[PDB]
């Protein structure tokens, strides 16, 4: 799809085999999304931003349907406001920036 | 890693 | 452009006469710099992020140019870790995500 900027760039994502809604963040290194259970072992890890730095829980090779298109790779889980999707999952899908 | 605003 | 996101997407920006750079970020609503050179009067705003929230200083009516394109709007002077141009710029240059 080609998505414009007048809203918030929300999107259907499937993980864990189920649905939910996340922001496509090109200001955004890695994936972070709201607490759940992956699959593996989790390691810790530390991410900042604006306001501060939080702490998270990296899994890796996990796969990820955004808007259907699969990938496979890190992801993120802690007490982040919105789920986000970052560049390393952007960039499986082929996702650019265009103007 | 960085995420960056609401 | 159409610019991948295997790295971080900063871009030249210019402001009063000053060049910087700033990463085009689709998770943000507004547009965030560490400083500007001499930009005058401002107003307090509030904007949150991952870690927290913080207080910022808007300077509204700003004339940018993001990769030769002319803007116009609202710029955030802030304890940002990145120079961020957000969806308040990038609607006006026209960007889009596409995958
Ligand atoms: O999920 C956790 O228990 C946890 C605890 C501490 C840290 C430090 C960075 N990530 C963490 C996760």
């Amino acid at each position: 799809p080609q998505i414009t900027l007048w809203k918030r760039p929300l999107v259907t994502i499937k993980i864990g085999g189920q649905l939910k809604e996340a922001l496509l963040d090109t200001g955004a290194d890695d994936t972070v999304l709201e607490e759940m259970n992956l699959p593996g072992r989790w390691k810790p890890k530390m991410i900042g931003g604006i306001g501060g730095f939080i702490k998270v829980r990296q899994y890796d090779q996990i796969l990820i349907e955004i808007c259907g298109h699969k990938a496979i790779g890190t992801v993120l889980v802690g007490p982040t406001p919105v789920n986000i999707i970052g560049r390393n999952l952007l960039t499986q899908i082929g996702c650019t920036l265009n103007f | 890693x960085v995420v960056x605003a609401x």
